[PDB]
């Protein structure tokens, strides 16, 4: 499912209740001056849908609200609109009205128009598809400097984020303790089926010196119905001790978790980055819990050489391409409905701008993309284009042409 | 294929019936996880773990319901 429309209302530049134009189901693209309202937009989003906003202090609460001249507002919403027209949300509607409503004291979703928990949401999601675990559905360049920059350290911090070792286990628990509140019916089942089993044992023989009267009668049914549980619970011992089977063979494959997604990760590190940078060669190393000290980078743009550079080595903007490439790489271990991106190509000249924006068409054809530029290369890839401007102490987002974009970046 | 009902199981799971409940075998359930044909993050298989134990949990919520009615009836008639 993709995002097919957004309303804002109240919500930071956002005064005045704005409804964006249905979006494509591939590549969007937004352009704006600085402090227009875009990053804005990226926000309300996330207000909704990302973990992190989910538990909010009481000044974030502030924060968000329309500060400025007017009736200082006391609540602010954002609703998201998903085309389910592919029933990935488990709903039997082609669309999906999801929205969060906020004030001081007071926090409550929406889901199509009724009343939800928090954790009603985070769960529908996940079953679409949509990690609570996974932060790369957004991208802002915040993310890529600080990958950029990032030490050998912070990146191997990054794959067993990635491997999932820790959500594991926190299902994991929550399974044990199930298994275990269920392993308490079932030997209050164990012993019903015993009480009932020599109930019928004597009500048997009582039938038998007869060679009171209507459970005589209707024993074969009482005998009938018993050996029917008797069944259903050698169904239940015999999935317990299959459940166990699983458990034991999940806990071999933790402890290859962290050595799996790294092999999948260089493999595709290097693939995204030799159709970057067409002609080129780059790997991880896995460097010296384990004695995995870090993850680096060793990058030869030219050609393939002994022109190999560890990463800090790099050039400015070519420390940002690769780390662009890798989180290129880590969504594809890990695929989303559709990426927010929020001026990714802002230090990339305009060469490495295109190659970005072609490898973004291809990405295009299988997921959607809200992106914002200040060059022309990412609004060729594109399908839709959105202008913000800031008009009387408030944000406008409106619908323009292709040229309407160009000739704003361009002039 | 049956993972689809196990995925819905550990989220979104008032989506199931007692029917669905009853006829889901859990032993096969489990086949798929440990043998899947697009091997799968391991994030995503504690995800398949939680909605197995839940129908498991589930079988037994119903069993021993009806394993008490089936005690307090033939208690009653004797
Ligand atoms: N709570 C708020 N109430 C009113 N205005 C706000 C609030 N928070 C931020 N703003 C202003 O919203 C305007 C736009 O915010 P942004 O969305 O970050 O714009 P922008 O397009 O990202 O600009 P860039 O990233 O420099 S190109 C800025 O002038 C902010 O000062
Ligand atoms: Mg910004």
């Amino acid at each position: 499912m993709y995002i097919k429309q957004v309303i804002i209302q109240g919500f930071r530049s956002y005064r005045d209740q704005t409804i964006v134009d249905p979006f494509s189901s591939k590549h969007n693209v937004i352009v704006g001056r600085n402090g227009s309202g875009k990053s804005n937009f990226f926000y309300a989003i996330q207000f909704v849908l990302s973990d992190e906003f989910s538990h909010l202090r009481p000044e974030q609460r502030l924060a968000l609200l329309h500060e400025g001249t007017g009736p200082r507002v006391i609540s602010a919403f954002v609703e998201i609109i998903f085309d389910n027209s592919d029933n990935r949300l488990p709903i039997d509607k082609e669309e999906v009205s999801l929205r969060r409503v906020i004030g001081a004291k007071k926090d409550q979703y929406f889901l199509d128009k009724k009343m939800v928990t928090k954790n009603d949401v985070m769960n529908l999601l996940e079953s679409a598809g949509f990690s609570r675990s996974n932060p790369y559905y957004i991208v802002k360049q915040g993310k890529i400097n600080q990958m950029a920059t990032a030490p050998d350290s912070q990146r191997l911090k990054l794959l067993r984020e990635v491997a999932g070792t820790r959500v594991y286990d926190e299902r994991k628990e929550e399974s044990i303790s199930l298994m275990k509140e269920t392993e308490g019916k079932r030997e209050k089942i164990n012993e019903l089926l015993k009480y009932i089993e020599e109930r019928l044992h004597t009500l048997e023989e009582e039938k038998e010196e007869l060679a009171n009267k209507k459970a005589l009668d209707q024993f074969v049914n009482f005998s009938e119905q018993k050996e029917k549980l008797i069944k259903r619970q050698e169904e239940l011992d015999r999935g317990y001790k299959s459940i166990m089977e699983l458990m034991n063979v999940l806990e071999l494959r933790k402890y290859e978790a962290i050595q799996l997604t790294f092999k999948q990760v260089s493999k595709n590190f290097s693939e995204v980055f030799q159709k970057l940078v067409p002609g080129g060669k780059a790997t991880l190393v896995m460097k010296k819990v384990d004695q995995f000290t870090g993850v680096g980078i060793r990058v030869s743009f030219t050609g393939k050489q002994g022109e190999m550079r560890e990463m800090q080595q790099l050039s400015g903007g070519q420390k940002s391409l690769v780390a662009l490439a890798l989180i290129f790489a880590i969504q594809k271990c890990d695929p989303a409905p559709f990426y927010l991106f929020d001026q990714i190509d802002q230090a990339l000249d305009a060469q490495h701008r295109k190659a970005v924006s072609d490898m973004i068409m291809e990405l295009a054809v299988h997921a959607q993309f809200i992106t914002t530029t200040f060059r022309p290369e990412l609004l060729e890839s594109a399908d839709k284009f959105y202008g913000v401007k800031f008009r009387n102490k408030v944000s406008h987002i409106d619908v323009i042409t292709a040229e309407m974009a160009k000739d704003f970046v361009e002039d | 294929g049956p993972l689809a009902k196990i995925w819905l199981a550990a989220h979104w799971d008032k989506k199931l019936t007692k029917a669905h409940v009853f006829e889901c075998n859990l032993e096969s359930s489990v086949e798929s996880i440990i043998s899947p044909k697009v091997k799968m993050a391991l994030r995503t298989s504690g995800h398949l773990l939680l909605g197995v134990v839940r129908i498991y949990h589930r079988k037994a919520k119903y069993l021993l319901a009806d394993c008490n009615e089936a005690f307090i009836k033939i208690k009653m008639a004797f």
